[PDB]
């Protein structure tokens, strides 16, 4: 008779972590295409279905010693290669099981973004990247 | 003893300890021991008939032990073909013949639910086996001796045999529940806990009977000694294990493709005497037509032969548990509830602490004779519900059509406020028999009764309305016995009663 | 390979921790294993009648030479068949009695024996959020037992000694994996 | 078992001090290159990697007497000519001693602002300046 | 029972399987079967008349 | 049938002694989150529990001669490195046995505050300290 | 086995002399920074030690014939200038020797305040001094 909240989760990414900070990007889009021919009574058009869109993924998390794994993915890309990775996101009740997995298919990085430094910043270095992909299918039994 | 000072390091499996602080709950258990001594290093058994009063179980092993190892599990294991692949099966029965001593047991399951310190009284030690298939006995004779020691006991409410549902006939068991409640009325301190005799049909040797109505003809006593205990029904299944020995424990293996013959020429084959040995084996190699390797040996014996069937084994006669009688198990509940919610509460709607499940199901309709009898010998019953596990259902005592008396709660409050009365006048006795005297006894009563009126044991308003106490000359005594030097005097008190049914109504809301 | 097998231990205890089996690790300076092992020839190396199991160096294609298998020498044994098992058990161990000398010469009574019990207990549940136990909450991870009636008598405290009984909730791997395949049909 | 803070860092840019107020700017991109041929039967496009990007760097720090640094090395353009410098940035442990390394090749810098003045403005004066560069290695180990 | 580490193939034909979480309908089935168990290895029936609690039909079977 | 006094008590903290004049902030305490939809009969909203805190706890003694421990546990801070102790605070009985204990997991001081000076102060010289912590679970039986 | 007083005391700021009527601030604050990442069982975060701050110190003395040291001191002050001072503050025992001592590095005076007046103002006139500086040491033998 409750909604779920949005606090306790994990990603598998390929990386040795499970744990991040943030999440967000995964979004579903379709295009449409309009029409009206000039003898219709009426005076707007008619709506059906064009090609797919997906959005790109950001995860964040804080700098840790001796872990480079941001870097060590990102540096895999060679000319038109790169290595391609199953990732896989869930939402986890009171057991830490799953609820409702999200899925996603042929992800590298677009780009990875280090931490600003300041002399009064009073605050946790925070390094983030962004996910490019082909697709996206959503799981709630 | 250890030597060096430091942190030692050692490995062990067993269940969790537990204690209780209890005041007004403490259960005297009569029964066999593996032995009983004051000191770690003696020369015999120094406490067979002597009380004595233990805080834990850690202190009763102290100086009783533990349980008997049973020597009643068998084990089969059989070799068959699937469609040409080898599969095999281990089978490990529940014993037939098991050892009839089960007072650690019973303490282990009094402390799991509860239970504070008690006083344990031996009436001897256990005895041994016959065969795998002749257990020891129980002696009626025994039993009787340790009552007659604690019958001197003045710390001791309840009273319980662990080992008195293995008497050789139902006659025994029925006598010694008879003497138990006649001592309870002799004392006017003691309520007895009962169980039948078998939570099954049992054979009287001459006819099969039921174990409620058995129960009922088996005590005749009237309404004077009922009023001082209850019963309960069935029995119940536990978490708790058995004690044994892999050197005790014999398999039979069987196979599709046998050889346990050739086996042991094989090893035989690897000095006249030897020659004799081998000879007479292998004429045996045709008779032998279905046993495997393993056959005859015991399970200490194959472990390196093959462990994976020496640990499935062992894995398996884990499995098994212990089913006891019920009697430990309440007086455990019973010091619960005076903890929490006091004496004058019904020990009743009480989940009870590892069980399983009662051993035979009790519907609803089938507890209708055991609540209310023509012969107001009631049964209380232990019941299983949806969602709350085993509960105790029913607190009615064995004089269940009394007006008075049929109540537990109302019987132990009585017992209760009797107790701590004369404990306190106790100062008084050898006072001057007069009016100084009969003012200060008065006072000091009253006090007593105000106290257990705030605290929400009496009735009434005020405790104008609860009770009252009266003394004097021409009151409660005359001439004769201010001349004989006796003092009397007279209490009231009004006690609240529990409701038993509740019925709902439906319908179809209209204007 | 046993110098090979300490630096892949140190590996895993760093990158996943003790607590996880040291296998289907890549060796590194490795060309190949000298001897092949199938498939079929390594069933009575990880199960046998005397639960004396060896563990297999093998070659996979497009990976290299990998460690297959993690059981100890008492492979048939229902609580320490599992390296991971003993390995956790022998660290915890180690680091719990270092916590505990700083109590060597107390007195013993009730106010020691709260200190030694809320200090092991901290440490158990640090151990439980890192995801070294199970349970959903530290209550179905681990308990700690001392007192006088539970753990210990009179005697013990006459004798100066003291006792403390501690229990956990470990997770174990699984090995096999099964597929099955079929014509998908109405 | 926790992450870094993100105040106790050094410059080495080839000046004669390395401690700076504020630095931005580390980032990684790659573009994109998408493709769908006519006879797919999914209505997305495939992806694959182009070509690389790096931003530029704003160093800020406070104005100190006899200290013309950043101009200085600015004037050292004359038409298609300048000072190439390598610039190596560094976030610090408690001995003060590297932890996380930025490596950056072959900076020149494009801008050199100077300071507001205010008759009410109580505050420190800041000067700051924008580098180019030609590429960017991350070690932490 | 499987000895060696790894992946295992095999070939079959069935329905897939199908469970649900039910609080308000629970049934009870009465009828004949093939056998009547507790346990893989016994020398009998044991389930004969005793009512048993099932999740889904790989339980049943 | 008679409630506990709250003036005989003590402190194990690692330092040299036990005594306190004060202890204060031994709380828990639970978010809510709110929730309702547009077609509900009730005008108001359902709740559940959100996230977890805790309060810091303060500690007050008296300065003696030649005990220092104040200042030397809080001079352990380098950086982000601090000694962090496990904090054990019990109510007693007439044989000065712990009756309820307070078991406090990873504490270390964000604050110690020094007494003040009068000419006319005719009184005790107090000092005190501010924990943080990470948990605390209260044992009662 | 007694705790210190607090009335016999002295400071040491330069000035001609020693005696002041009321001393208070000598306090120590460090800030905390917070982290949890989202797979965590535990619904709270982990603290670790952030940056440091201290108080201004405020010093309160009679006003005499002829002393005019607040104003000559704060008078120091010239665009960005001031003369900075060590100040030395010690608790006193028996023999009027050092027992506690708070050792202040670089003071300076923010602000002097001077008395009010008034018609039936039957007490004596005390002027005020609020100190700035840069760090507290405590020393205790």
């Amino acid at each position: 008779s409750y909604p779920l909240s949005k606090f306790h989760f994990s990603v598998e990414w390929g990386g040795t972590k499970i744990g991040f900070t943030e999440v967000s990007g995964l979004d579903l889009e379709t295009e449409i295409i309009e029409y009206r021919h000039g003898a219709s009574p009426e005076y707007s058009k008619i709506k059906m279905p064009g090609m797919q869109k997906f959005s790109n993924i950001t995860l964040k998390r804080g700098t840790f010693k001796s872990d480079n794994e941001y870097f060590q993915w990102y540096n895999t890309i060679n000319l038109n290669k790169v290595e391609r990775r199953d990732l896989t996101i869930s939402l986890l009740n009171e057991e830490h099981e799953p609820v409702v997995t999200w899925k996603v298919k042929n992800a590298w990085p677009l780009k990875v973004q280090s931490t600003d430094l300041k002399g009064d910043g009073n605050e946790v270095a925070i390094e983030s990247m962004e996910l490019a992909h082909e697709g996206l299918v959503i799981q709630n039994e | 003893t250890y030597k060096t000072p430091g942190v030692y390091i050692e490995e062990i499996t067993k269940f969790p300890p537990s204690v209780a602080q209890v005041e007004t709950a403490i259960p005297a258990f009569i029964g066999y021991t593996q032995f009983a001594r004051t000191k770690p290093s003696v020369d015999s058994d120094d406490l067979i008939l002597k009380p004595k009063r233990i805080s834990s179980l850690l202190d009763f092993t102290t100086y009783y032990g533990g349980a008997q190892n049973e020597q009643g599990i068998t084990v089969k294991l059989t070799d068959t073909l699937i469609e040409g692949a080898e599969n095999r099966t281990i089978n490990v029965p529940e014993p037939t013949f098991k050892s009839p001593y089960l007072m650690f047991y019973s303490l282990q399951m009094y402390f799991a639910n509860g239970g504070g310190p008690c006083y344990i009284v031996s009436t001897g030690v256990y005895d041994d086996w016959s065969d795998s298939e002749t257990p020891p006995t129980i002696n009626f004779s025994d039993l009787e001796s340790g009552l007659a020691v604690i019958r001197k006991e003045d710390e001791p409410t309840l009273l319980l045999f662990p080992d008195a549902t293995n008497l050789p006939t139902d006659d025994e068991f029925y006598s010694l529940y008879n003497s138990a409640l006649m001592q309870c009325n002799d004392l006017q301190d003691r309520f007895t806990i009962l169980d039948t005799y078998s939570d099954q049909t049992y054979n009287d040797g001459v006819e099969d009977l039921d174990p409620i109505p058995a129960l009922r003809n088996g005590i005749n006593l009237t309404k004077d000694y009922l009023k001082y205990g209850a019963a309960y029904y069935p029995f119940v299944q536990t978490i708790l294990n058995y004690q044994y020995s892999a050197d005790e424990i014999v398999i039979q293996h069987l196979s599709y493709n046998p050889n346990a013959i050739a086996t042991a020429l094989d090893n035989l084959n690897a000095g006249t005497r030897l020659d004799d040995i081998i000879a007479a084996v292998s004429a045996a190699e045709p008779i032998d037509v279905n046993n495997g390797k393993l056959n005859g040996r015991l399970l200490s014996d194959i472990e390196p032969l093959d462990n994976a069937t020496y640990n499935t084994i062992l894995l398996e006669i884990n499995s098994h548990k212990v089913t006891l009688p019920p009697s430990s198990s309440m007086a455990g509940a019973y010091a619960r509830v005076d903890n929490d919610r006091g004496v004058w509460k019904s020990p009743a709607n009480i989940g009870l602490n590892y069980v399983s499940k009662p051993s035979v199901t009790v519907s609803h309709e089938e507890q209708e004779s055991m609540n209310v009898h023509g012969t107001g010998k009631s049964v209380n019953a232990i019941r299983s519900f949806v969602g709350k596990g085993t509960l105790v259902w029913g607190a009615r005592t064995l004089a269940g059509n009394d007006n008075e008396w049929r109540y537990i709660s109302v019987r132990r409050f009585f017992n209760m406020a009797e107790e701590s009365i004369k404990k306190a006048t106790e100062q008084f006795v050898f006072e001057p028999n007069d009016g100084n005297t009969w003012v200060r006894v008065r006072a000091m009563i009253e006090n007593f009764l105000i106290l257990q009126w705030r605290a929400g044991a009496l009735a009434g308003a005020k405790p104008e309305h609860a009770f009252y106490v009266k003394v004097g000359l021409g009151q409660t005594m005359t001439a004769q016995d201010i001349l004989e030097g006796n003092m009397n005097v007279e209490i009231g008190l009004a006690v609240v009663r529990p409701a038993e049914f509740i019925i709902l109504k439906f319908s179809h809301k209209m204007q």
